[PDB]
């Protein structure tokens, strides 16, 4: 690396040094990717080690032997693990394949081309060049589209996706038939992002969320043959500022969206999130609150359709907004929950008075009690519930985990768009160091007044 | 086009920061086809030696293509509907041990009960195959008319290149081209390698699954976590690890 | 059989060790990389071979 | 009921529109600004 | 409420209309210096 | 040639000779703005009481209902509702709309989507004026602490009536019950933003002081001395030196901050980074996070649990606890 | 919609739309009501909703009028999933009778000139006497908040405070009132009913109703207003 003589970057910002240098350039993401998939590894083999096959997942601090057990590598039909090699395979594999990118990466920041198109024209590049960056785009959106067909391959072929609403509480299922209606699709994608419609999160089974994968496969794979065989409009070159550092503040933007909508997943999906995996969801563990203290005040002969609580609104059974029948608690906020273990249960008027003096299902008392135990409460420093409890047990919900830092970090980099966007304005512009003090720009102003 | 493939600035086994110009050996200046400039064992030794065994991988690759569709082709049309009976590679020698003869499917009008017995057809296969190798090395064929010169004489083989001989053997032409012959040449040589390392895996698949390749390939596609070299070497399964 | 594997992924710890040890102290080195080719490709062919050797001696351990 | 309601709320309805005149709208006002824009860009 | 609506989607458009075309409009170019 | 409407609406929209610029992001900023503050205007004004608990009790908030400045407040949206987007067209009158809580939802979704556009103002002002633009960026840090409490605190607890009320006592009613069910005095980032507020004071303080006291005889006890040179000079002599000289003299003299730019710097990136850590941690808290949990974390040999100042916070901590939202709870512990 | 179309709908698609407070109507009935031969027969499914909501308004210049008035709560009244006996003759007698289910509402109205108005829309208790074209009776009617409900300044029934604590110099006239009496006393009203629009092969009845019920007097500070309930009633009859 140089100084900060000859790049006039200081240390802290020593990565900015190598923006026009392409070959080191790659070595740091080959490097990087390295990294991720080192974490990917470590991490793996550190949640099977520290693995015990009797307690559920989520009570043990996991967060991503859920996200292989979605798959349905190595779970039961009612999430019960039985074997974990699938999880030790995809450890051992990500921690191979993490020296092979760590050596690659080590390998083009050290002793490396510095720069590639004197060398490499098909790997050398300008950030000016938009044909080439669309050339680079077009071959990662390829590669996406392949990635989310490797998923689509898996749900329809190879036998696997746990499917949590399969009847008697989730299976392992192959999915035949997925809807891949353009409508439904984009009808998920426009809707709105509040409680009643929830935009993008709101997807419940497993068939529209094959369907959606199909879509974005096939759209990332033609739009990769798209932007390998074209270049960029003239209005799109009016509209966008052309650098690398307005690239990668496009991409913070994204990534940052992406982390906020990921948050918002971890907090309230329960389907491509599955609770036997991942734990209850914010709003399960309040209505199942609120469904096990039913089912106990009226096996003890309470009328639980009299209920009339404090305020005249119902201790167990309550109207919503609309006429549909909730629970009569403060889970009332909670009341478009939809879970494995409740649409039985539900009818189209409300929740079938009859079928919850009659049809109640032990899998689902069992299943209702135990999700109200392990709420998605928690505090940081382990302990048990919320903040006034004690000492006594030790569990925090993955879901809280992963939805708190990924929010942080979408919150970061969505701050970290507005720098990089600001200053890639301001770089092409040519006034990213200051004002030229000999002819500023607010000299030639009239005054306000 | 060419330089890619010939000269001091072409591909090599290994790339420009893992193996500098200077440690290919000296009698790989790509001047054939093919030319990686690899060698790591003392074999090559000078550029004759080269000249010679490039013979035998040439032939050994036109073999191994040959081969290699011989091997895939009917075991996928077996497995398929075809009624093949033997088209699995290393047991169609079976049929024909006491009485049995294989039936030969010509794409598309094909199943066609051949009558020739074993003791025949390895006879005349000798003979042919006898008559066509000391051809090769003597460089005479008495009868011609072939699509690429109508009804050629004996005397055309004579003053051709050997390992490269044009006329006869090119009934479409595109190969006067000097450049293109090359380019084809290179194309040839990495093909075969290609085959002969497909063959190779045939044989060593075929001894350690039992089955043929095409089997292999449609049990993996089926199931590759369920099938592959792990689960063949492993056996019937494991124990769950709970 | 699970002697061997354990012998071997000991092996495949050392030499990955000393692969993460050597391979930045060899590129970085003032003209080290030019004549630690033939050890550098050795330790790496060794740790590839050990990948492949405790991969294979997992079906039979 | 002794009240008259949209009940749009739910339902998953595109763009939040229950009936087609506000489709109809947002595409005209849309049309519109790019009309305006298209006619008049370059600063002419 | 069905007009209030209209009125407030109408209302709504034109001024996400105006946001995009207008950073559609040459934007990068409103510097005061060279670029 | 700015002949045609486009044109010359860009040019106004754009232009710097506004006494106060619109831009782009102005023309988003200031319907919305505008919105919001009438609504809250007159909401505050003359609202009718607002059911914010779903348990057909109303809390009144506004003047005309008899209240004062400091109890008055905008009152957060119905519990029943949850956050469930009820702007007036879907509510079947003004009446059942003012009785819901939806005066919260407007105002709330107006000033979100308003402070958004006040940074891209921000922004666009810095790019048309020439300037470094993260001023926007050092704005990010209230923007992310009203957003995260205004919207993404009612998106973790699954309702807008979680929101922090428009006003003082309901702001102080949030701070109480967000204390009680998430103990965020005992958060480490509550503790950095708390550390970023009284260290902002104590760093303006210094700023200040340094300034105002390296100064010469510019201004004499009357309004101005000008008896050396009247306006009109370019002669600037106020001080470079002894400001950094006095700080280096005051504990050690190598806590080097003779740079100003580096100076200016710290004394924009340290409350900055400090209330976003703070802001980040109410959006931790909003996913139940809370703070740490020490309550009988010390106990003797014979396994006895001794009391702690953490004991005595909790204490007071559920305290609070039993006695929010009295009539809303049916059962017996409170989930989300 | 029937109740026949009711059921042959998800959940998901009527979520959010207020089909699931509206009653299920009779389609292919008759209106000739006299097609009931048995008795003590077991109705279920008993389900009311509202029309209008009217406030009796008693001036003070003396004369007695009924005003329409504006719902400040949702899709939250309105009756559904309770059962019970009806014993109608062959005369056409008929004798009605509701035991359990989900009974009541708590309904918000707002008068003209902007004051709330809650009440307990409730039909508990209920027993009807008379003939298919009108039979009626009386229910009862609990006060509307439970005796553990606690008003702003603790105060409440069986919980709470029993006097207004932020203030030490307390407990005398004039509140007494408010803070000793706290008084949860249940009234009652009276409901009139009508029989139309009868199935026959099936046994379902939809008719209208009217119904008339005291107010809210909170926990007995000001006396209660009279509420005027009138809409549609529907009930399978097996
Ligand atoms: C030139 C390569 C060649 C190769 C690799 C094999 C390979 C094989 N032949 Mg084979 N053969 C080959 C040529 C020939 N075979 C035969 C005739 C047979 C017979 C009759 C049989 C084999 C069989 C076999 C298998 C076991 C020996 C197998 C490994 C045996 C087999 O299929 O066992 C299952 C068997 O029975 N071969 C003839 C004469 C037509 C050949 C002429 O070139
Ligand atoms: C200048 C100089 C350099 C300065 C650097 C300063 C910056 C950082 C310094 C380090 C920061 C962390 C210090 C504390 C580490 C620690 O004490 O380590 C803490 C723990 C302690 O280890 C074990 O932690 C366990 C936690 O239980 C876990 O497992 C349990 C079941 O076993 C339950 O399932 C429970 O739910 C689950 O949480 C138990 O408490 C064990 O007793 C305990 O030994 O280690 C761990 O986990 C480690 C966690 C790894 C990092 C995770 C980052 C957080 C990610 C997401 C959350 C974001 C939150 C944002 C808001 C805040
Ligand atoms: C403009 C005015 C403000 C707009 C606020 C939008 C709030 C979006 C929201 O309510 O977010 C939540 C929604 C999801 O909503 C939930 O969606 C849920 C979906 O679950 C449903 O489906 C599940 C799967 O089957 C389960 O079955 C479940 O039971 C079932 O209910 C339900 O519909 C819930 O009712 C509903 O609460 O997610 C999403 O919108 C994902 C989109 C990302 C939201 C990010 C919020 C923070 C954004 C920016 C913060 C920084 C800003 C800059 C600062 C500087
Ligand atoms: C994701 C983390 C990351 C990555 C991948 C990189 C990558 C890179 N940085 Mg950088 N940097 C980082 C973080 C990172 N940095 C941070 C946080 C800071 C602030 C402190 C800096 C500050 C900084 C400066 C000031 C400079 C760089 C520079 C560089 C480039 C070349 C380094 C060099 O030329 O000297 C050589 C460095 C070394 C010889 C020491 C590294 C030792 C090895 C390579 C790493 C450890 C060995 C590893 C485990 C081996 C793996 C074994 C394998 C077989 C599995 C390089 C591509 C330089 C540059 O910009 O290029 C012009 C430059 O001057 N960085
Ligand atoms: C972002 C990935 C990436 C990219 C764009 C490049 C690009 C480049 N590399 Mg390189 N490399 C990479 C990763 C990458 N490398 C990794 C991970 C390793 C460790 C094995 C290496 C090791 C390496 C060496 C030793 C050398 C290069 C060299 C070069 C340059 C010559 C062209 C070439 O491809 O050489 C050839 C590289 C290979 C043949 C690697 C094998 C790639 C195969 C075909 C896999 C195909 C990818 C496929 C889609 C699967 C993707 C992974 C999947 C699991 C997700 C070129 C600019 C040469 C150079 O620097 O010139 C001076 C050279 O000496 N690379
Ligand atoms: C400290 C850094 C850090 C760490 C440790 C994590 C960790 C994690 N993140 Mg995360 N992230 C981070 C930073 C970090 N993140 C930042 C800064 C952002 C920007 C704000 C994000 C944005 C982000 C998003 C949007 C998401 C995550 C998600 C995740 C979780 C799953 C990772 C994953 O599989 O993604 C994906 C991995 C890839 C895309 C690699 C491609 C390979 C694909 C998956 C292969 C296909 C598999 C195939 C079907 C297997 C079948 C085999 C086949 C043969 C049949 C994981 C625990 C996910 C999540 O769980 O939601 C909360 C998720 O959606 N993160
Ligand atoms: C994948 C996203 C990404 C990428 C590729 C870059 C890339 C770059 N950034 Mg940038 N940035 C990002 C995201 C990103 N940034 C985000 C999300 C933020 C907001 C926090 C910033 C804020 C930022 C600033 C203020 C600056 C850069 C700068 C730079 C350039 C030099 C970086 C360097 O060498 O500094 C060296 C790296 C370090 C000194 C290490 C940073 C240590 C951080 C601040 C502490 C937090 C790390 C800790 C382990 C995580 C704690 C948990 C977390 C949730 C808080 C470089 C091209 C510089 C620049 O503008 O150059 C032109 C610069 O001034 N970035
Ligand atoms: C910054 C950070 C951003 C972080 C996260 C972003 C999260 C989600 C991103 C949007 C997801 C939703 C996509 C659109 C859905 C939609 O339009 O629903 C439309 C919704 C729903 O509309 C309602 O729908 C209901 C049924 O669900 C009923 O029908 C209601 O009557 C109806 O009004 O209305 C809106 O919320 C539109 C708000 C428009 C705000 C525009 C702001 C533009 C600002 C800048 C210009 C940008 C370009
Ligand atoms: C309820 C359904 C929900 C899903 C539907 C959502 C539809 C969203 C489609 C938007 C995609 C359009 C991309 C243009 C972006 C700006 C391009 C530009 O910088 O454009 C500028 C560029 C400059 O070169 O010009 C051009 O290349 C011209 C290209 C732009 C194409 C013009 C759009 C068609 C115009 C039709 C007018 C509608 C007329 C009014 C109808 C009235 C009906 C009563
Ligand atoms: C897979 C899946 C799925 C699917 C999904 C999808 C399909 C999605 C999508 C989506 C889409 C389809 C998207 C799109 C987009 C775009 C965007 C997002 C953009 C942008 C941008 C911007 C923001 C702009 C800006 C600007 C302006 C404003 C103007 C001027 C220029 C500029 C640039 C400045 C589902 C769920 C079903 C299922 C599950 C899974
Ligand atoms: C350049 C540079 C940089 C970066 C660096 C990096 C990023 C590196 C890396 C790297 C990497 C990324 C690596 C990786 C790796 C891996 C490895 C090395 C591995 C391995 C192996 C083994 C040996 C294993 C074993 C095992 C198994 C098999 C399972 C079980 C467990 C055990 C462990 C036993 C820095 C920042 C410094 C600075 C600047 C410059
Ligand atoms: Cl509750
Ligand atoms: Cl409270």
């Amino acid at each position: 690396g140089r100084d900060q003589e000859t790049t006039g970057f200081a240390w802290w910002a020593g990565n900015a040094r190598l923006i026009n240098l392409s070959g080191k350039l790659l070595g740091a993401h080959v490097a990087h990717a390295g990294l991720i998939v080192f974490w990917a590894g470590a991490m793996n083999l550190f949640e099977v080690s520290h693995f015990v096959p009797e307690k559920p997942m989520y009570e043990q601090g996991l967060i991503l032997l859920p996200h292989i057990a979605t798959l349905g590598y190595g779970v039961g039909p009612g999430g019960e693990v039985l074997d974990t090699f699938p999880y030790f395979v995809s450890g051992v594999l990500h921690l191979i394949s993490s020296a092979v990118l760590g050596f690659g990466g080590v390998y083009h920041s050290l002793i490396g081309p510095e720069t590639l198109e004197e060398s490499y024209p098909f790997f050398g590049y300008v950030w000016k060049d938009k044909n080439k960056m669309t050339n680079i785009l077009g071959y990662h959106l390829i590669i996406l589209g392949c990635g989310a067909w490797l998923l689509v391959l898996k749900a329809l072929y190879f036998g696997g996706v746990y499917d949590t609403w399969a009847p008697g509480g989730g299976d392992v299922r192959i999915i035949s038939n997925p809807t891949t209606n353009a409508a439904i699709i984009f009808g998920y994608i426009v809707k709105s992002p509040f409680g009643g419609d929830g935009w993008i999160v709101s997807v419940d089974n497993l068939e529209d969320i094959i369907g959606g994968h199909i879509w974005i496969g096939t759209l990332c794979i033609l739009g990769g043959i798209w932007h390998i065989y074209t270049t960029p409009w003239p209005w799109a070159r009016r509209a966008f500022v052309w650098s690398g550092e307005a690239y990668l503040s496009y991409s913070l933007a994204a990534v940052s969206l992406m982390g906020f909508t990921a948050c918002c997943f971890a907090w309230f999906n329960n389907t491509a999130y599955p609770s036997e995996f991942y734990g209850p969801t914010g709003p399960e563990a309040s209505q199942a609150q609120a469904f096990t203290f039913l089912v106990r005040d009226q096996r003890l002969g309470a009328n639980v359709a009299s209920a009339q609580g404090p305020t005249g609104l119902g201790k167990y059974l309550m109207r919503s907004p609309t006429g549909e029948i909730i629970f009569g608690g403060e889970t009332m906020r909670f009341w478009d929950f939809r879970g494995p273990w409740v649409e039985p249960l539900r009818g189209p008027s409300g929740l079938d008075l009859v079928k919850l003096k009659n049809d109640i299902q032990p899998w689902q008392e069992r299943r209702a009690a135990e999700y109200m135990t392990h709420a998605p409460l928690g505090s940081l420093n382990s302990v048990g519930g919320v903040a006034t409890e004690i000492n006594a047990v030790n569990f925090v919900s993955p879901r809280s985990w992963l939805a708190t830092s990924h929010f942080c970090l979408g919150f970061f980099f969505f701050v970290g768009h507005l720098w990089h966007a600001g200053r890639a304005r301001a770089a092409a512009a040519g006034f990213e160091k200051g004002i030229d003090r000999v002819d500023e720009p607010v000299l030639s102003m009239r005054p306000l007044d | 086009d060419l330089e890619k493939w010939y000269g001091p600035d072409r591909k090599l086994f290994l790339p420009g920061g893992l193996l500098d110009r200077d440690d290919v050996p000296e009698y790989l200046n790509g001047e054939l086809a093919g030319d990686y400039g690899y060698d790591p064992l003392g074999l090559g030794k000078d550029e004759e030696q080269v000249e010679k065994y490039r013979a035998n991988e040439l032939l050994h690759a036109r073999w191994a293509m040959l081969a290699a569709a011989g091997i895939i082709i009917p075991e996928g049309l077996q497995a398929n509907g075809a009624d093949i009976k033997g088209g699995t590679w290393f047991e169609t020698g079976a049929e024909m041990l006491n009485g049995g003869t294989l039936n030969y499917f010509a794409v598309p009008f094909g199943v066609v009960q051949n009558p020739l017995p074993l003791a025949a057809v390895t006879l005349i296969e000798i003979v042919l195959l006898g008559a066509v190798e000391k051809f090769r090395v003597d460089g005479t064929g008495p009868a011609g008319f072939s699509p690429g010169v109508g009804k050629f004489d004996s005397d055309i083989f004579d003053g051709l290149d050997k390992l490269y001989p044009g006329g006869p053997f090119d009934p479409l032409n595109l190969a006067d081209d000097p450049e293109v012959f090359a380019e084809l040449q290179v194309k040839e040589i990495k093909n075969g390698r290609l085959a002969m390392i497909a063959v190779l895996a045939f044989a060593i698949q075929s001894y350690v699954t039992g089955e043929g390749p095409y089997a292999n390939i449609t049990k993996h596609l089926s199931d590759p976590f369920g099938y592959n070299l792990l689960t063949v070497l492993q056996g019937d399964d494991r124990v769950p690890t709970l | 059989m699970t002697s061997i594997l354990q012998i071997a992924l000991l092996g495949l710890v050392l030499v990955s060790f000393a692969l993460v040890v050597g391979v930045p102290v060899v590129f970085a080195s003032p003209n080290g990389w030019t004549e630690n080719k033939g050890v550098v490709f050795s330790g790496l062919s060794v740790w590839f071979l050990l990948v492949f050797a405790v991969g294979v001696f997992n079906s039979f351990a | 009921l002794v009240d008259d309601r949209m009940n749009g709320d739910g339902t998953g309805l595109p763009f939040g529109v229950n009936d087609g005149i506000l489709g109809w709208v947002i595409a005209g006002t849309l049309g519109t600004i790019w009309a305006i824009y298209f006619v008049s860009q370059k600063d002419l | 409420m069905l007009t209030l609506k209209i009125f407030v989607y109408t209302v709504v458009t034109f001024f996400v209309g105006l946001f995009i075309f207008g950073f559609l409009s040459n934007d990068p170019s409103r510097n005061p210096g060279k670029g | 040639e700015n002949t045609s409407l486009w044109a010359r609406f860009c040019e106004w929209i754009t232009s710097t000779e506004n006494r106060l610029y619109i831009g782009w992001f102005g023309v988003i900023m200031i319907p919305t703005l505008l919105t919001a503050i009438s609504v809250y205007i007159i909401a505050f004004i003359a609202a009718p009481p607002v059911d914010i608990d779903g348990i057909r009790e109303p809390v009144s908030g506004s003047l005309l209902y008899g209240n004062n400045i400091i109890t008055g407040a905008v009152v957060p949206t119905s519990n029943a509702i949850g956050l469930h987007f009820y702007p007036i067209w879907e509510a079947a009158s003004l009446d059942e709309w003012l009785y819901n809580g939806g005066p919260y939802q407007l105002v709330v979704c107006h000033f979100f989507l308003g402070v958004c556009c006040y940074m891209g103002r921000e922004w666009e002002l810095s790019y048309r004026l020439g300037m470094r633009p993260w001023i926007a960026v050092a704005y990010s840090a209230p923007v992310a602490a009203a957003t995260a409490v205004f919207i993404i605190y009612p998106i973790g607890q699954g309702s807008f009536s979680d929101g922090m009320p428009l006003g003082i006592s309901g702001t102080f009613n949030f701070m109480i019950v967000f204390q009680a069910e998430h103990n965020i005095l005992m958060h480490p980032f509550h503790m950095f933003g708390v550390a970023g507020v009284f260290g902002g004071s104590l760093f303006s303080a210094m700023h200040g002081s340094l300034v105002t006291s390296s100064l010469i005889r510019e201004t004499t006890e009357n309004e101005s001395a000008n008896a050396g040179y009247k306006f009109g000079q370019e002669e600037e002599t106020y001080n470079i030196v002894a400001a950094h000289g006095y700080f280096g003299r005051l504990i050690f003299q190598y806590a080097s901050f003779n740079n100003s730019r580096s100076l200016h710097f710290f004394l924009a990136v340290w409350p900055v980074v400090c209330i976003w850590l703070t802001a980040l941690g109410i959006s931790t808290m909003a996913f139940n996070l809370n703070g740490f949990n020490f309550n009988q974390s010390v106990v003797d040999s014979n396994g006895r649990v001794l009391n702690t100042w953490a004991d005595i916070i909790n204490r007071a901590n559920l305290g609070m606890e039993v006695m929010h939202e009295r009539n809303a709870h049916n059962f017996p512990l409170d989930l989300a | 919609l029937t109740y026949d179309e009711l059921q042959g709908l998800t959940y998901l698609q009527v979520k959010g739309t207020g089909i699931a407070n509206t009653c299920p109507v009779v389609e292919q009935g008759t209106s000739n009501v006299r097609e009931l031969k048995p008795g003590d027969y077991k109705l279920e499914k008993f389900c009311m909703e509202p029309t209008s909501f009217t406030v009796k308004e008693e001036d003070a210049k003396g004369r007695e009028e009924f005003v329409k008035t504006k719902l400040l709560t949702r899709l939250t009244y309105g009756l559904d999933g309770m059962n019970g006996s009806m014993k109608i003759n062959n005369d056409g007698s008929v004798e009605f009778r509701e035991d359990e289910g989900l009974d009541y509402a708590a309904t918000t109205v707002k008068l003209p000139g902007g004051e709330y108005v809650p009440f307990l829309f409730t039909i508990k208790e209920f027993d009807g006497k008379g003939t298919l074209d009108s039979f009626s009776g009386d229910f009862l009617v609990p006060s509307y908040r439970g005796s553990t409900f606690l008003d702003p300044k603790g105060r409440g029934g069986a919980t709470g405070y029993d006097n207004a604590i932020a203030l030490p110099a307390k407990a005398d006239a004039d509140e007494i009132q408010r803070l000793n009496n706290k008084s949860y006393t249940p009234g009652k009203g009276s409901a009139v009913f009508s029989v139309a629009k009868v199935d026959t092969e099936t046994g379902e009845i939809a008719g209208v109703f009217e119904s008339i019920q005291p107010s809210d007097t909170e926990m007995g500070a000001h006396p209660a207003k009279d509420i005027k309930i009138t809409g549609l009633w529907y009930g399978q009859l097996t």
